[PDB]
């Protein structure tokens, strides 16, 4: 919930993605597969998911 | 051999033709120059002040070589006879 | 060596068919920038007044160089004997 | 040098046929312009009406060089000699 | 200098070659307004007849261009000597 | 003046050549037509009927300039001297 | 005026290389032919098969042109002397 | 009239580099080919292996008629006097 | 064989139109280095910084390859007869 | 008629030029074979190492006619006096 | 026939603007590589790493050619006649 982070990279059907800070805003689906997440402590954390949407914004 | 020494005088305005033929091709990158700012700005608002100088610096770099060129076409005449 | 000067007229019209064909060439630009300017005021049609300032612009100065690569052809002619 | 004036009748026909080539170049553009105005109406229908001012202008501006190309080719022909 | 007038006569049959190669290059056009009209359509089937005027303007306005450079191809020939 | 009427017989097949450079621009967008359609059915294969028609009338629209810069290259030998 | 008919037997072979020049013109609209059904059924693999025959048709009729092209220079080449 | 019967040995050489210049034409359509293939792998990584014969087939039927664009040049010199 | 050596110096003033046919290419380049930057900078702003370096770095060695294409107009006439 | 036949060494040098005009054409093709394998290893870095083997072939192939085209200005000159 | 040996020192100047048209199209190339590695870079700024490798190796393949098609031009002045 609101946590601060450095980085994402999804997979979509299009391909795979990733995003910082004031990306452009999108919204789009989420292949079934991993998702990479990237703190600002340079660690990461990676989390299996089953489809969704992620909706970026440019704020 | 035979040796002749020829000036064509009507070859003062053949190379200008060609050369004004390359000076519309610059226009090419001047919109996609232009294009990208637009797409830009309606992909980010908040970022169309600070890549509009990155579109003006392009577009004099790439209209500078029509520049060049119509600096040919009146050297091509103006000096020459 | 003998020396022969020689002037051909008719190539005082040559050029100008040449320099002709570079006049359709910014016209591919300078429809760009409206084809462009379409899809950013799809993206964002609230940026359209924002949009339109930074569109005519290239689009003169894509316009511009038909305008110098055209008036060439025009110069061509009226002028040399 | 002797002087040689050689004035050729037959470039008077030639150069048209390079104008007369110029006269496609623009055709592109044209494409591109309805191909933005209907791919922005697929992007977004409501707003045809309101970018059909930019794409009548666009169209017309993009035929103009088109249309001054191919008066070149005809200005060669009927009044040279 | 020494007065040489040069009618040549094969110059009616080259320049006729020269626009040939430019009658072509509208073809590009052609598709560019169709396949538009097929990807909004195939984006946007509502509007599909909302469109399909300007998929006729902009292939009759485009094929105009080639219509008048063959025009010329062919008459460029068949007058002059 | 003097007066030199030159009647080039090579000039019949020279310009054939410019004819055919001519010939394959229509190529790609016959090809970019059948590509439209072919997206086109990957967005809305329900549509691929309907669009069809635009399809197989495009690619002749296309392919009628190749026809006609194929017409002067043959029409330019087999009665030209 | 003096009547001068010149026939040019190096006029048999320089527009060949102007065709020459086309012949891979058409090899664009090939790649571009099978790219757009390679996307396509990359989009939809269950419809690739009633996409493989424009898929195949795209070709056949691009390379109708480029057979076209160089028949004008194998018809320029193996019979005029 | 006077008949003129000239027979130019340098234009053994000058048609063969124009068929040089469109040697490499296909070029584009060759990366293009290898382009969408990779585009449509990433898109779909399990249709790899059914697009792989499409991607060879435009790929040597492209370089086809790049071998045929450099046959004519090479067919050009060794052979004619 | 009679030997006939044969200097012009029309064909000063002529390729000088032909290189500069070819400088108004690297302009596209030019844009095409600032366009990408554009909507990689809309794409990811803080990546702004980082293409930066590899913005200059493609666009000035474009541009030098303008300026070998202008240097060879200029170097053909103030040395050359 | 009359027999004149004429070697002309400045065809030596005339196509070469041409010839080079083709060599920086597959330059795109070098590009358009190395931006897509950057593209889709950035939408599917894991698969990147199988796309390679399409990367290496459409650059060398691209290279095939880059220096088959450069073959003949080379050979222009050499052996052809 | 009359044998008229012909050694044309024009020549050895024309093709030094026609080989001048091939330098600016590879620039086109540098670009179409420095976009590809920015837009892969704002697809995935972590692989910016893996994928420099192949933006300025495929810069220098693209202007490797420009220098040979530099080259000639500079081989065509400063050694013929």
């Amino acid at each position: 919930k609101q946590e601060p982070v450095a980085a994402i990279t999804i997979r979509t059907n299009e391909g795979e993605m990733g995003v910082l800070a004031g990306h452009e805003y999108t919204v789009q689906q989420l292949a079934p597969g991993i998702l990479e997440v990237e703190y600002e402590g340079g660690k990461k954390d990676q989390y299996v998911i089953s489809g969704g949407f992620a909706h970026v914004n440019d704020t | 051999a035979i040796a002749y020494e020829v000036t064509v005088n009507g070859a003062n305005l053949i190379g200008a033709g060609m050369a004004a033929s390359g000076v519309g091709v610059p226009a090419i990158g001047v919109a996609m120059c232009f294009s990208s700012y637009m797409l830009a700005a309606a992909r980010q608002p908040n970022m169309s002040a600070k890549l509009l100088p990155y579109c003006i610096l392009g577009f004099a770099l790439s209209e500078a070589l029509a520049l060049f060129t119509l600096l040919i076409a009146l050297l091509e005449l103006f000096v020459f006879s």
